[PDB]
């Protein structure tokens, strides 16, 4: 029985680096610090599949062919294709989403991440009106205000409260009691249910509220008596306790990017941040949901100029979500072929963007059996990063931390598959 | 001078065809006008490999009247960034008709898609049917949008209509969903029919008028009373109306929000 | 391979070559005497031979960058390209990474440093770099905010201090001492900033002076091959011209001693035009360039960079938090920060600077005033501290203004507000830079100053072969009635050589191999090295977000490692 | 009758996703409907229960169990999966995100059975390209 | 008597207890500081396996902060026989 240390933990944008693996005989078998989900990924649950060969769909029935003969056939459907969607990467390293750039170039694709269906309104507000941020070590050494907004961490980002939150930092010395906790969410969350004020809003009318917060702030009666069902006296003390910070952070997640108004949500939140400078010192943090996510949309920017919904179709990259993310290529049925890397969008997608995967072609580069394998026609598995490969990874506030090899695999890495079939694309588009 | 272009079966991958447009008509003839370029996809391909054309040429943009006798419902940026002249679509249209344009206009039978007059600078869109999402709209990331131009919408549009707007007028005969004239500057936007939610949030300026009913509002906006028989650049509206200055959540917001009496009472305070 | 480079009008400042015909010959990758009747000719008659280019200051690989291009997609739209050979990109004011080196290549530029990086985030830096063409380059590390250097410099313990930077240059793979707004950014940690050199930020309790000072000495210890690279506390503001000379005085009876290289000079002063305003408030401002500049004559310890504005609308991005929300406080423009912990900050506001409007007319001219009233061109820098005075790709533009009065006067008496006339001298300057001493600005005092001249920023035998080649004939041109076509020639080189192989031919990018990393290497005493190593991990297992055994770069980020050393034991 | 329907997040659903989709216990963790006891008694049901869930969009068969995170009156949970995708609001607004949460659903009781992971996936009809 | 007894069961493994807990802060500057341990240390309990595992339960002193800290009432303070 081994112990290798310092491991970086593969699940969530929390992207826990103090993870304890404990290895025999080149399995992972066990780990301590990571949390329930974190531990699940580095164990194997005993009868779930792990894919050791590439596979190609017959007539109903698969059959195992080699590397050769699966990426021989996913070059061919990739140099054919006349509108080609290359989408996931976001549980991968940043050299495999590098490669996965280039190749959308050579296909003349569109590339895009998972931001499409999590942050992308996130993104779209951002370009907007800003993005005033800081590291999770100026949270947890100044943070005198901590608020959830619409994101449930107790279940999703399960260490980062505890990191955060309970930790005792420089100029926070007491932890927890040095900190006032604030949770927006529709719902009793195990999150809301350790907060010092929830503000058990009304769903959907997050804008509504957040413009009479902004309004107070500035000095302005608020026009109505309740506002999102929060009484208008309750709106004017919350802006106080968010003015009287000596630092304030707003996290936030799905419960705004995903309801109604979408990115505008995100965009006047940003806006109250800013505005709320000229009384106390403020910041954001997006809850950037997988460990991986923000890597894919750093890596598009700095090689492209854009982040996500990005279309090489004309050769000079072009930008416009709404009409080249995943969703509005698969249900406007522009798509021709899909290209799966990291990603199931078979389980995640709504069921209109399934209707179209039911009639393309659908390549899969994917360790273990999911809806989206059940919808492939070639599946290829790769090595998993964080447990048998190595690679660069982004923290949800952009902090990059490299993720390690702990154990030896037979297959290959998603760099290795996606420059043999970059190579095999560039020979199809020849002949 | 017309020239008709017939479409055959519109392909499943969609065109993109900002070439239709009388300016790059002008001065080609009906064999120079076939081999006009379009994408159709990651291909270059030519504007004869999907409609048939006749008519008679023209040398200057102000005499062309383009018809496209058929459904394009696949194809996209028809008459974007067009100076002069006429575009009649006898069917429905994909995203982004006359993006951009600066003159002349452009007739839509049917539908449209979203971004039908995106970053508008001057001239005229009429759609008889129903359009999409950001009617009028800027760019994504740009705090500069449409700056002059007409548009008016015969049936329903959705969200973000005058995303961003800076000039110029908008005019919806039926029913809008959410958030129009989101992050309005100047111009004005007549809604002849209903809103859902949230007109002329974060405006800091313009006028926006709704004859319908606004489901929802907003409480960073500040009541200040009925007006009757009212004059918003040039067009009359008869009729009590409450009025409304906002949104104060913008620092320095003069933007004016007027709701028809007889179905906004719930919304007046 | 060999190359010679056949009957071109050399200017080479370093080694007093002032447009002389002559042959330069090229041996794998080197400059070198002679070279064999085999090798291939490259002809030059008519045209100007360079050095090819060496920029010491551009925010071109790293986070606050990469905000600028995301945050940024309009302006990507209006610059978007797909490169013949090579790959696809865009960005006018903030260009992506391929499209960086390509455009640097193409003006003849082989060398160019990006000016501010957060340690914690300088995988991201390393990372931009792999996808950045052609350019050499190197990264210089922020420590005018950082919580390590403010608490031993606090004590006077310069010794634990330069143990610190040691270890700090070497975990980043960095290459400078940056001070940007020192003890400015860390107030702004809680909102604040600090005014003046001798204000403190709340809690450290050490001044803007006592953190230059003393990081100014700890340079020098560790012998290092360019000198501390300072931006000054209150940029931007009239009256900030007193701030400035005040911050000049600081280390100046500090001696240089460099290791590596032949760096004469202690203190190296950014984007100096920002920093010459005189007045109390815009109500009574006027330039004070011509002060800075006469100071700048009269002292042999300081070297400065200019920071010219190009008149486009552009983005500023910058390790000084509280000037970028004091900036979007102004205009009300879109505005991103990132405070990173223990360390430094940072924002991004895009910015519009009118010919027609006058603050940004008279900024104009404060830069003209600073490169044509110092005297010697041996201490300025051409720079647009890019892209937030304007784009790096303004730089031939740059050139023409100053070796042209004609196309100075044809800006002032035109679109240029009045304020550029009645609140500076610039209209009254009729000196015109020569092609020697655009050559000194561009290429001979950056690598000087910067400890690389030992093999970048000249033609002599034994040096790199970073070679431009520009299609201007000085025996016929007239540069200051044909300003239009030096600024053209300047822009697309007619060759280029990196390490001596074509990179481009015509304008035209024909080759993408992959530049050096270059980073120092420094070895102090080992009980000390120790004891700030113990200290060091102690404060992050308490204060840090992250493990320290996860925090150095690893070797995986460098594929061509330079080191350069500096004190050794 | 007529809910709200938000989905999310479980840290069950995230130890099932990690552990395997292929699994019965992806099953046990996402094809369910978590509601307040008060709206249990107006169904009729207890847990353990089917439950058919219907929108404008589409239809699935999920088992209810009693909410630990209490709900608003009149909201109902799915964890994010193929399940809840069968009805959510597959339209995007023009942003490329469709509207995961908070979509009008009909709810009755039902005695068919919830549907395995690949049995769910065949409603689909997906037909071999190759 | 009273004493200090996990549900694992429950547990999140987010490790807010773990944290929070006082013997453990004076013990670990990494747990003071909200991670998890590192270095080797006899602390009361850690996150392991996924969910909170008891260590050494002679050195708690029944104060009641872990349980403050858990939502899901997965560590609790109570009669043990
Ligand atoms: N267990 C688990 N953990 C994961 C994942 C997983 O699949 N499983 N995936 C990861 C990913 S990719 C992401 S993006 C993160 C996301 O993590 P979160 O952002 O926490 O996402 P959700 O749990 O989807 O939704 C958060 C909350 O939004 C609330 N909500 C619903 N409607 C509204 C509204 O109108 N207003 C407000 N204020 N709140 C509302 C919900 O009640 C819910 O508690 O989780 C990550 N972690
Ligand atoms: N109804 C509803 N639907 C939702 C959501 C919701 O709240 N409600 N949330 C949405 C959001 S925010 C998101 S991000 C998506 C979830 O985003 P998805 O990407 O669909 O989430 P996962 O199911 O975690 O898929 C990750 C896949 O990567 C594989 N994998 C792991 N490691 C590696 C590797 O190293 N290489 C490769 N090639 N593969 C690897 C895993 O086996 C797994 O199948 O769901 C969306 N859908
Ligand atoms: S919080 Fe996220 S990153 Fe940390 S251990 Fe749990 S799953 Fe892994
Ligand atoms: S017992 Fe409670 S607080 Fe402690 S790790 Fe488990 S869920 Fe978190
Ligand atoms: S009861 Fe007090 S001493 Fe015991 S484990 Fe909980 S927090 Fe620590
Ligand atoms: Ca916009
Ligand atoms: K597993
Ligand atoms: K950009
Ligand atoms: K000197
Ligand atoms: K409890
Ligand atoms: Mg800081
Ligand atoms: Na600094
Ligand atoms: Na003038
Ligand atoms: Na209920
Ligand atoms: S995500
Ligand atoms: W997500
Ligand atoms: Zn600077
Ligand atoms: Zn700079």
């Amino acid at each position: 029985m081994e112990y290798v240390k310092n491991v970086v933990c593969p699940f969530c944008g929390t992207l826990c680096d103090d993870i304890i693996c404990k290895v025999e005989g080149n399995e992972i078998v066990g780990t301590i610090n990571a949390c329930r989900i974190g531990h699940s990924k580095f164990v194997h649950a005993e009868g779930a599949m792990r894919y050791k060969k590439p596979l190609i769909r017959k007539n109903g029935e698969f059959v195992e062919v080699s590397y050769d003969e699966a990426i021989d056939k996913a070059a061919k459907i990739l140099a054919e294709s006349k509108r080609p969607l290359m989408y996931g990467w976001s549980c991968t390293e940043c050299e495999a989403q590098a490669v996965g750039v280039e190749l959308a170039e050579e296909a003349g694709a569109v590339i895009d991440n998972t931001a499409s269906v999590c942050h992308g309104p996130s993104v779209l507000a951002l370009q907007d009106v800003g993005y005033p941020i800081c590291t999770f070590g100026e949270v947890k050494n100044r943070a005198d205000v901590v608020v959830y907004w619409g994101c449930n961490p107790m279940h999703a980002h399960p260490r980062h409260m505890s990191r955060n939150v309970f930790a005792r930092g420089f100029f926070r010395e007491r932890g927890r009691s040095d900190r006032t906790l604030i949770v927006v969410d529709p719902r009793k969350t195990d999150s809301a249910k350790l907060a010092d004020i929830h503000l058990q809003l009304d769903f959907d009318r997050d804008y509504e509220l957040l413009d009479a917060m902004r309004a107070c702030l500035l000095g302005h009666e608020i026009l109505y008596d309740e506002v999102a069902g929060v009484p208008r006296e309750q709106i004017e003390e919350a802006v106080e306790v968010l003015k009287n910070a000596q630092f304030g952070i707003l996290f936030f997640g799905m419960g705004i990017t995903h309801s109604r108004g979408k990115h505008r949500n995100i965009d006047t939140a940003i806006m109250m941040v800013q505005d709320l400078n000229d009384y106390a010192k403020w910041t954001l943090i997006p809850m950037r949901g997988h460990y991986n996510v923000t890597g894919f949309n750093q890596v598009c920017t700095w090689e492209s100029g854009y982040p996500y919904c990005v279309d090489f179709s004309g050769g000079e990259p072009r930008y416009n979500p709404g009409e080249t993310g995943a969703n509005d290529l698969l249900q406007n049925r522009e798509a021709d072929a899909m290209m799966v890397i990291a990603s199931d969008p078979g389980a995640h997608f709504p069921q209109r963007a399934l209707e179209r995967m039911a009639e393309i072609p659908v390549i899969a580069i994917e360790p273990h059996r999911t809806p989206t394998t059940e919808m492939a026609d070639i599946i290829i598995p790769p090595a998993i990063v964080g447990m048998e490969a190595e690679g660069t990874a982004y923290r949800m506030e952009g902090v990059p931390i490299r993720m390690k090899k702990v154990v030896d695999s037979d297959l290959l890495s998603d760099r290795e598959i996606l420059e043999r079939l970059l190579e095999k694309v560039r020979e199809y588009k020849a002949s | 001078s017309e020239i008709i272009l017939t479409p055959k079966e519109q392909p499943e991958v969609p065109l993109e065809a900002p070439n239709i447009k009388p300016d790059v008509f002008a001065g080609k003839s009906i064999e120079e006008i076939k081999n006009i370029q379009i994408m159709h996809g990651n291909e270059v391909v030519k504007l004869g490999d999907f409609f048939e054309v006749s008519g008679e040429p023209a040398d200057a943009p102000e005499d062309i009247k383009i018809i496209i006798d058929g459904d394009v419902y696949n194809t996209k940026r028809i008459g974007q960034e067009m100076t002069a002249g006429e575009i009649i679509v006898r069917g429905n249209v994909n995203m982004y008709v006359g993006a951009g344009m600066k003159g002349g206009k452009i007739t839509v039978e049917g539908n449209a898609g979203s971004w039908a007059g995106q970053d508008m600078r001057g001239g005229e869109i009429e759609i008889l049917g129903d359009a999409g999402d950001y009617v009028g709209s800027s760019y994504r990331g740009d705090w500069r949008g449409m700056s002059g131009g007409t548009i008016t919408v015969h049936g329903n549009a959705d969200n973000e209509i005058g995303e961003y707007m800076n000039g110029g007028k908008i005019i919806i005969k039926g029913d809008v969903n959410i958030m129009p004239g989101i992050h309005m500057n100047n111009g004005l936007i007549i809604i002849e029919g209903n809103v859902v939610a949230r007109a002329g949030g974060e405006m800091a300026g313009g006028t926006i008028v709704v004859k319908g009913m606004m489901q929802e509002f907003l409480a960073g906006f500040k009541y200040l009373g009925v007006e009757k028989d009212i004059e918003v650049d040039g067009e009359e509206l008869p009729g009590a109306f409450y009025k409304f200055e906002g949104d104060h959540a913008i620092k320095g917001a003069k933007g004016i929000v007027y709701a028809a009496v007889g179905c906004n009472g719930h919304i007046a305070p | 391979m060999e190359y010679i480079i056949k009957n071109g009008f050399v200017y080479c400042p370093l080694n007093g070559v002032d447009g002389e015909k002559m042959d330069i010959c090229v041996k794998d990758g080197k400059i070198v005497e002679s070279v064999s009747d085999s090798a291939k000719v490259i002809d030059a008659s008519g045209k100007i031979v360079m050095p090819g280019g060496v920029d010491p200051h551009s925010h071109i690989a790293g986070a606050k960058v990469n905000v600028g291009r995301m945050y940024r997609p309009e302006d990507s739209k209006r610059d978007a390209e797909k490169f013949k050979g090579g790959r696809a990109g865009s960005g006018f004011s903030v260009p992506s990474t391929f499209m960086t080196g390509y455009r640097y290549a193409q003006m003849g530029y082989t060398t160019a440093m990006e000016a501010a990086m957060p340690p914690l985030l300088a995988r991201h830096t390393h990372e931009e770099f792999h996808d950045t063409p052609i350019i050499d380059h190197a990264a210089y590390p922020l420590f005018g905010n950082n919580w390590f250097v403010m608490e031993y410099l606090k004590e006077g313990d310069v010794d634990a201090c330069a143990a610190y930077a040691s270890w700090l240059l070497r975990a980043t793979k960095g290459y400078t001492i940056k001070i940007v707004n020192p003890a400015g950014t860390e107030a702004w940690g809680w909102g604040g900033n600090v005014h003046g050199i001798y204000d403190p930020a709340p809690y450290f309790d050490i001044t803007p002076a006592e953190i230059i000072k003393g990081l100014a000495e700890v340079n020098e210890k560790l012998q290092l091959p360019h000198s501390i690279h300072l931006h000054c506390n209150d940029l931007g503001h009239p009256g900030n011209y007193e701030t400035t000379l005040a911050s000049f005085d600081v280390p100046k009876n500090i001696k240089p001693n460099p290791a590596t290289g032949s760096r004469d000079t202690v203190l190296y002063a950014t984007h100096v035009q920002f920093h010459s305003y005189g007045g109390t408030t815009w109500r009574d401002f006027v330039s004070e360039a011509p002060k800075i500049a006469d100071y700048v004559n009269k002292n042999d310890h300081i070297v400065i960079d200019v920071g010219q504005i190009t008149l486009d609308e552009t983005t500023t991005m910058t390790a000084d938090g509280p000037m970028e929300y004091d900036l979007h406080s102004l205009n009300g423009l879109k505005w991103a920060n990132c405070d990173v912990e223990l360390e430094t900050g940072s924002g991004v506001v895009p910015f519009i600077y009118s010919a027609r409007a006058p603050v940004p007319a008279v900024q104009w001219a404060i830069g003209m005033e600073l490169f044509l009233l110092i005297d010697n061109p041996e201490k300025v820098c051409l720079t647009t501290d890019s892209p937030n005075a304007g784009p790096f790709t303004r730089y031939p533009r740059v050139i023409a203004w100053l070796m042209s009065n004609k196309y100075r006067m044809n800006l002032i008496e035109g679109e240029l507000h009045k304020w550029a006339q009645r609140k500076s001298t610039v209209a009254t300057i009729d000196r015109e830079y020569t092609f020697s001493e655009i050559a000194q600005i561009t290429r001979a005092t950056s690598a000087k100053v910067l400890g690389l001249s030992d093999t970048k920023g000249h033609l002599g035998v034994g040096a790199d072969a970073d070679i431009a080649v520009y299609d201007i004939n000085p025996e016929t041109v007239d540069p200051s009635a044909e300003y239009m076509a030096i600024e053209e020639a300047f822009s697309r080189a007619a060759c280029v050589l990196k390490d001596g192989e074509i990179v481009v031919k015509d304008g035209e990018v024909v080759a993408s191999p992959h530049g050096r990393t270059y980073w120092v290497d420094t070895q102090v005493d080992e009980s000390i090295y120790s004891e700030v190593l113990a200290n060091v991990e102690s404060k992050f297992k308490q204060y840090y977000s992250v493990n320290f055994a996860n925090y150095p770069v690893q070797d995986d980020y460098l594929p061509k490692s330079a080191p350069v050393k500096g004190v050794m034991l | 009758m007529r809910v709200i329907l938000n989905t999310g997040r479980t840290i069950w659903q995230g130890q099932a996703i990690e552990s395997g989709k292929d699994l019965k216990m992806y099953v046990d963790a996402a094809a369910i409907i978590q509601m307040n006891p008060e709206m249990m008694k107006q169904l009729g049901i207890a847990e353990g229960d089917n439950v058919k869930v219907i929108s404008e969009y589409g239809d699935v068969v999920v088992k209810a169990v009693e909410a630990k995170e209490p709900l608003p009156e009149g909201m109902v949970y799915i964890p994010m999966g193929p399940w809840a995708n069968r009805v959510i609001r597959p339209y995007t607004d023009s942003t490329a995100t469709p509207s995961f949460k908070n979509i009008p659903v009909e709810i009755i009781p039902t005695d068919e059975e919830v549907l395995d992971m690949p049995t769910l996936m065949k409603v689909y009809g997906k037909v071999g390209q190759i | 008597a009273i004493g200090l007894k996990a549900y694992p069961e429950l547990c999140h493994g987010c490790g807010n207890c773990v944290i929070a807990c006082p013997v453990n802060a004076l013990r670990s500057p990494e747990v003071a500081g909200g991670k998890g341990p590192t270095d080797d240390v006899e602390i009361i309990m850690i996150v392991e396996d996924g969910v909170v595992n008891i260590k050494n339960p002679d050195l708690c002193g029944k104060c009641g902060t872990c349980v403050e800290s858990c939502p899901v009432d997965a560590i609790r303070l109570e009669e043990l026989e």
